[PDB]
RNA sequence: UGCGAAAGCAGUUGAAGACAAGUGGCUUGUCGUUCGUUAAAAUGGCCU
């Protein structure tokens, strides 16, 4: 009666290339910027800039 | 250990640079003006440029370069610029 | 005193269109009664003296006919935001009251005179005044189908009006002051109420007999009755609402409130209601939470207890919490 | 991390980041933003980064 | 009907300023809170009413910017070595200047600001500016949004008022003025829309202790152009 | 954890467990209004 | 972004004996006031009402102190014999005085030249006088005649109620707190009788044998009472008969108690015990009357007392000693147009909507050392750890903080024989202690590593290390014979 | 500085209204002023703490 | 580096290629080069 699920989130993961400096950060904002799509290893975060909770 | 520059005519500041630790004594220029070097009581020469073609259209100095070549102070400085000295 | 100089309902409640002044202009605007189905933009009065007088919404292009103090009836469509149609009489007399049957509209005059326009073809069609109703400051449409027989007109004093003869046909002891709302209840009853007084009186449009009296208690500013005259909700000058519950039976001859709504904040401020609107078993209560923005609250009448007092949640000494800090700063 | 005024050559700092500064970027139309990413490197056996952008105006951790 | 007659205010009503589109009054003054009152004839009603404490304001201005014409920022600011900057949302998302970035020296206090327009003059975007009058004879002109110090600009004598001057030059292209006064009477004309240099110095005929310097007549930080091509 | 539940960590840290008229002018006014 | 962290300050494992809350509290009552009396200060009373003044009963006079200036006030010397006893009513507006000749005298308060009567008690002398701790106009007069009487103050002609029954000596009355029926009367016979004042009164209702001759009994509780004789005191439930605390932490007798409630304190309660020997001690009556802190006067301490429980000002411990003396120690406690012009500097958002709150609380001030820490001056932290004035646990901090932090050799790299001297003359006095001595050790192997051609050529802190050679050589003989007594027990288990 | 001390001068003719403010005008002691961007309307706070609110009939 | 206990106990430190400097080679030193082995420094320091 037992079952195995993944149910909570992970790292962020960045880029992780070499030769690429600065611009490693893929996470974007919005263009009526209030959320802040950051993508995860597991899933795409969306957080939302004015409450600071993920809201998708 | 402030460094200004004014504009002559209107007698008013251009920019003010917080240069040295302590008093500027002495500073000096090259023919064109695209260097003016500057030295006092806390001992390194600063260097602040205006080669840039954009530098000479906006009249912008920068804050270019630092050097620490004297061992307590530096009362005199002077400028020679020739075809073969510099 | 309230910002809200005019304000109404469509029918079914939905909207609320609401005239107030905006810095010598006035304004007006259209909000929905409930969100889950701001709205910034008004209609905006360019001269500092021009001013709406009265409001009724048509039922389909949605509009609203505004009738001005210049001898006009401006008709403003709301989801595109410019009057779509000037009416205008000869005159320059503001015009006290409006109605519609269909596409008829009806205008009464400030020198008295009964105006007729049609929505469908933007035409004057009658201009004319009787004798004897000098005052006139309401009119209202007895419903007859697409006939528009049978205006009813008030002037402290109410008077049923054949139209095809222009004549008074029927005359109702009406108030001692100019009557304020004067509405059809069935076909053979309509209610009255006068500005500055707390006596509502039902009448028979067949007889001219009182039917019966209903008492607020507290100067009676609007009316609401559901569309089969089982409730009548009047909201009053203490920003007050009182629900007569099936009025028309047998408290015989006057009766008082069934039920009395008021709202007060989380502090003790006691906000006022204005303008509510009543249907079956749902009844919709608007105040002013800032300083003239209107919100709104539905409630099922019937379960209440008869004294209610609505809470809302408004700001008054709370700690600026900011999302993006802990409490201790 | 410190952002110099290339005029006058003066920093403005923010200093205790929870992290060493991996990359950095101004984010909005007209810049009111800062986006961050801090390695916190205390631990060596895995690399985690901290997500931080924040206001431009007073320097406070909007959506860490 | 008085204006705050609904509401009153607990200290001298320090300053004062209108929306630029809005029927809203701001006033504000020692006692430490700013109030919005929703004007018109004969009910003045109060919109709300923030009390910032520990921070008696002394000038408070609406800001609505050119571009999208949707920010409605509120800037107040007093004896202090901060601004506040409120946003207006209709809880409150008020945001604080407190970095001279490298110039903490030359103002000390953030009372008299005023609050203008700035354009990019390569791209055609603009943005505001607050302008701080500080001790020397220094004008620190820093962001509106980001708090970034873009230039300062200092006149010769003790610095007392300032006002900002507008002219078009194109379609869609305007310059900004930096015009400040000496006690004395000699006035600078800054063009800021470049960097912070002056174009134009003059002297005023008469006046001795010169207190106040202000433009009229087409748009001043009073009344404020609310579309580009308006100014 | 306490209420008969097991959760694990993996490397790359995922935490799992193992467990037991009208209308068109409301619409139309929500667009033309936002 | 963050705050930045205080420097910690290093606190070792608490060694024994630390300062109590209480004994904090007691320690703070300082400022002792000696005064010389013509003989044994035998009774002490507080006024109970404005708390606040105090009569001191020596032989054949009494002098009511006041609690702020610690000055005779008002005395007290129309008294033939040695007078006694000397309280205050529970109003606080008459006082009463047992005499050597029997005759209870009564004045008013702060007025000594109006005696408002004159009872005639026993030939013997009365030996204690109080009035009722409830009641008003009732006088309980306890004489070396072995009864005590109740006296009525309206008829001063015969005692009101005779409460005989004891054997040899009455020397204490007492009034139970919530009952006014209840009187618990102790004498030289050993034996708190007490008695229901409605009944016959010649017969207590139960007796508490106290072992020794009794000194005192007070009344701490409604229930429970305390009486003080011989060398200890005991503790009396009195709703079932019954002792169930004594204490004998004396040497010679327990001559008086008496009882604080309530005051402000870590102490709830208080029980303070005067014994003939020079101490004055208190017991803390919620944990079992276990002794807190402790005073020793200049002989036998005969009588003392509190301020009572509201005193709401200076607060007063005083002690009269049977050598003739009073030892008193107390803890103590622009233009109308520019107001208009800024006037609202006082509001505090009352009426006003959102109230925003950003102003940061400021911290405590940083030290030199601290803020030398803070901007990396790592050898002007040194130098301001070794200035005089520094704790001692501040110069360990400052050191193990850059120990911990950065570089011993980094604050000790540009020193020479003078800059190196507030070390070394500093690690001399922390190689005694435990608790430095192991970064005084790693400081003195550093500096010995980098600076050991210093040591060759100034021969002024060669003298310096040899000093603290025949330091480490003291220490390690202490750090060997301590090994030696912890063997020599653990032989012992 | 005084009480009352508010002028409004007509431009370009450079001329002070004659008419307003009377010696009845409860300006006080005026440490604010502002001008409505639409409404032409005056708002003037004096030390007492109060806003008072004129219209001029031109605009 | 491995086993360990926080003590300790066993193991070390090759090769190729390219480049730089010095005097096509020779010497020395490097490597955002590969294979194998369980294997100190640019005056440059922390916000309101």
């Amino acid at each position: 009666q037992y079952k195995l699920s993944v149910v909570s989130g992970g790292k962020p993961a960045l880029n992780n290339l070499s030769s690429v400096t600065g611009n490693k950060n893929i996470a974007r904002l919005s263009q009526d910027q209030r959320n802040y799509i950051i993508p995860f290893n597991n899933q795409i975060k969306v957080y939302s800039v004015e409450t600071r909770q993920c809201v998708k | 250990g402030s460094i200004k520059f004014w504009d002559f005519q209107f007698a008013t500041l251009n920019q003010s640079f917080k240069a040295h630790d302590a008093d500027v004594l002495c500073l000096t220029t090259d023919t064109d003006n695209n260097y003016v070097f500057s030295a006092g009581v806390d001992r390194k020469i600063f260097q602040f440029s205006q080669n840039t073609n954009k530098s000479q259209k906006n009249n912008r100095w920068v804050n270019s370069s630092n050097r620490l070549l004297h061992g307590n102070d530096i009362r005199a400085i002077c400028a020679y610029q020739s075809k073969g000295a510099d | 005193d309230s910002p809200v100089l005019q304000s109404a309902y469509d029918p079914s409640g939905q909207y609320l269109c609401y005239v107030t002044v905006a810095l010598d202009k006035q304004r007006v605007g259209v909000q929905p009664t409930q969100r889950a189905t701001w709205n910034e933009n008004f209609l905006y009065l360019e001269d500092s003296k021009l001013k709406v007088t009265c409001l009724k919404w048509v039922n389909d292009t949605v509009a609203i006919i505004l009738g001005m103090n210049n001898g006009e009836i401006w008709l403003y469509s709301v989801l595109a935001n410019e009057v779509t149609y000037k009416f205008t009489t000869g005159n320059s007399y503001e015009i006290k009251d409006i109605d519609l049957m269909g596409n008829q509209l009806w205008c009464i005059d400030s020198s008295d005179a009964f105006y007729q326009f049609d929505l469908l073809q933007f035409k004057l069609l009658q201009h004319f005044r009787i004798n004897n109703c000098v005052q006139l400051n309401k009119l209202t449409i007895v419903p007859a189908g697409d006939s528009v027989a049978q205006l009813l007109v008030a002037s402290h004093s109410i008077s049923l009006i054949d139209i095809e003869e222009k004549k008074v046909v029927m005359t109702f002891p009406g108030h001692v002051s100019p009557v304020s709302t004067l509405q059809v209840i069935t076909n053979e009853f309509f209610i009255s109420g006068a500005e500055g007084d707390r006596f509502l009186n039902v009448y028979d449009i067949h007889s001219g007999m009182t039917k019966c009296v209903l008492v607020a208690e507290s100067d009676i500013k609007e009316l609401s009755h559901s569309g089969q005259a089982d409730s009548i909700a009047v909201t009053t000058e203490d920003g007050s609402l009182e629900i007569f519950v099936d009025p028309l039976v047998s408290g015989n001859k006057s009766k008082k409130s069934s039920k009395k709504i008021q709202i007060v904040s989380k502090d003790g401020r006691k906000v006022p209601i204005y303008n509510a609107f009543i249907n079956k078993d749902l009844l919709n209560v608007s105040w002013l939470q800032n300083a003239t923005m209107p919100y709104f609250k539905n409630l099922q009448w019937r379960e209440i207890p008869n004294e209610y007092t609505v809470e809302i949640s408004l700001n008054w000494n709370n700690k600026n919490k900011s999302a993006d800090r802990d409490l201790h700063g | 991390m410190s952002l110099w005024q290339l005029e006058t050559n003066s920093q403005q700092f923010l200093p205790r980041l929870n992290g060493i500064i991996i990359d950095c970027q101004v984010l909005g139309p007209q810049g009111n933003y800062y986006s961050l990413i801090l390695q916190m490197t205390e631990n060596n056996s895995n690399s985690d980064y901290q997500f931080l952008l924040l206001n431009a105006s007073d320097l406070t951790s909007k959506l860490s | 009907k008085d204006a705050n007659a609904s509401h009153p205010s607990h200290s001298a009503i320090q300053s004062l300023s209108f929306h630029p589109s809005k029927p809203l009054l701001l006033t504000g003054g020692y006692d430490k809170t700013l109030r919005i009152y929703h004007i018109d004839g004969k009910t003045n009603h109060l919109v709300t009413s923030l009390h910032l404490v520990g921070s008696p304001i002394q000038t408070c201005t609406f800001y609505t910017s050119l571009s999208n014409q949707n920010q409605q920022n509120i800037f107040t600011a007093g004896r202090r070595r901060y601004m506040h900057s409120w946003d207006l949302s209709l809880t409150a998302k008020i945001e604080k200047f407190s970095r001279l970035y490298g110039h903490e020296s030359t103002q000390r206090s953030f009372e008299n600001f005023k609050v203008a327009h700035l354009q990019n003059s390569q791209t055609n975007s603009v943005h505001g500016i607050v302008l701080l009058q500080g001790n020397n004879g220094w004008i620190n002109i820093l962001h509106s949004t980001s708090g970034l110090w873009l230039m300062g600009c200092k006149i010769e004598g003790v610095i007392t008022d300032f006002c900002i001057d507008y002219q078009p030059i194109s379609r869609g292209k305007f310059r900004t003025i930096l015009i400040a006064v000496n006690a004395y009477g000699e006035v600078w004309e800054f063009d800021l829309n470049k960097n912070g240099h002056v174009i134009r110095r003059w002297k005023d005929q008469g006046g001795v202790g010169i207190t106040k310097i202000q433009v009229g007549g087409g748009t001043t930080t009073t009344c404020p152009a609310l579309q580009i091509s308006k100014i | 954890n306490y209420d008969t539940d097991f959760i694990f960590l993996d490397i790359e840290s995922t935490l799992g467990v193992v467990g037991t008229n009208s209308d068109i002018f409301a619409e139309q006014l929500h667009k033309l209004s936002s | 972004s963050t705050a930045r962290p205080r420097i910690i300050t290093s606190k070792a494992p608490l060694l024994p004996q630390q300062t109590t809350p209480e004994q904090r509290y007691w320690r703070q009552y300082t400022s002792a006031q000696l005064v010389k009396e013509h003989n044994s200060v035998t009774h002490i009373s507080f006024n109970p009402q404005h708390p606040h003044d105090f009569a001191v009963t020596s032989s054949t006079r009494v002098q009511i102190f006041s609690s702020r200036t610690r000055q005779v006030i008002k005395t007290f010397s129309r008294f033939k014999d040695v007078v006694y006893s000397a309280s205050f009513r529970s109003d606080g507006k008459l006082l009463c005085a047992g005499d050597a000749t029997g005759l209870v005298s009564v004045y008013d308060s702060y007025n000594p030249r109006t005696i408002l009567l004159s009872i005639n008690a026993s030939t013997h002398p009365t030996h204690v006088t109080k009035f009722h701790t409830q009641d008003n106009k009732i006088l309980a007069t306890a004489s070396d005649d072995r009864v005590t009487r109740l006296w009525d103050i309206s008829n001063a002609y015969e005692p009101q109620l005779e409460l005989t029954g004891a054997t040899d000596y009455v020397r204490t009355l007492s009034f139970i707190p919530a009952a006014p029926h209840l009187v618990a009367t102790g004498s030289y016979d050993g034996l708190i009788r007490l008695y229901d004042t409605r009944s016959s009164g010649s017969t207590p209702i139960y007796s508490l044998n106290h072992d020794q001759p009794v000194e005192n009994v007070i009344a701490v509780s409604p229930t429970q009472i305390v009486s003080c004789g011989g060398n200890n005191f005991k503790v009396w439930d009195l709703t079932s008969n019954k002792k169930l605390y004594e204490r004998g932490n004396f040497n010679k007798a327990v001559t008086c108690l008496d009882y604080v409630e309530n005051f402000d304190s870590p102490m709830q309660s208080a029980l303070i015990a005067s014994s003939l020997d020079g101490h004055v001690k208190v017991f803390d009556p919620l944990d079992n009357f276990q002794v807190k802190f402790g005073w020793k006067f200049s002989g036998p301490v005969l009588s003392c007392a509190v301020s009572p429980s509201t005193a709401q000002g200076n607060r007063h411990l005083v002690a009269g000693l049977s050598s003739g003396l009073l030892a008193i120690r107390t803890k103590k406690k622009k233009s109308n147009n520019f107001q208009r012009m800024m006037r609202g500097s006082e509001y505090q958002g009352d009426q006003e909507h959102i109230i925003h709150n950003d102003k940061v609380r400021s911290q405590r001030r940083m030290r030199a050392f601290e803020r030398n820490i803070n901007q990396f001056k790592w050898s002007e932290a040194l130098d301001n750890a070794f200035v005089p004035g520094m704790a001692k646990e501040l110069t360990l901090t400052v050191l193990q903080e850059l120990r911990k932090r950065g570089k011993v050799r980094v604050a000790l790299y540009g020193r020479d024989e003078s800059t190196l001297e507030p070390l070394l003359n500093w690690c001399l006095k922390g190689i005694e202690d435990v608790r430095s001595a192991s970064i005084v050790a790693d400081w003195v192997a550093v500096v010995l590593e980098l600076y050991g051609n210093t040591l060759e050529s100034s021969p002024v802190l060669q003298e310096l290390m040899i000093d603290l050679k025949t330091k480490v050589r003291h220490e390690i003989h202490k750090s060997k014979e301590a090994q030696r007594i912890e063997g020599m027990l653990q032989l012992l288990t | 500085a005084v009480k009352d001390a508010l002028r409004l001068v007509h431009l370009p003719s450079c001329s002070v209204f004659s008419n307003w403010p009377t010696s009845g005008t409860p300006l006080g002691k005026v440490t604010s002023v502002a001008f409505s961007p639409s409404g032409g309307l005056l708002a003037v706070g004096n030390e007492q703490g109060k806003v008072r609110l004129w219209k001029l009939n031109h605009y």
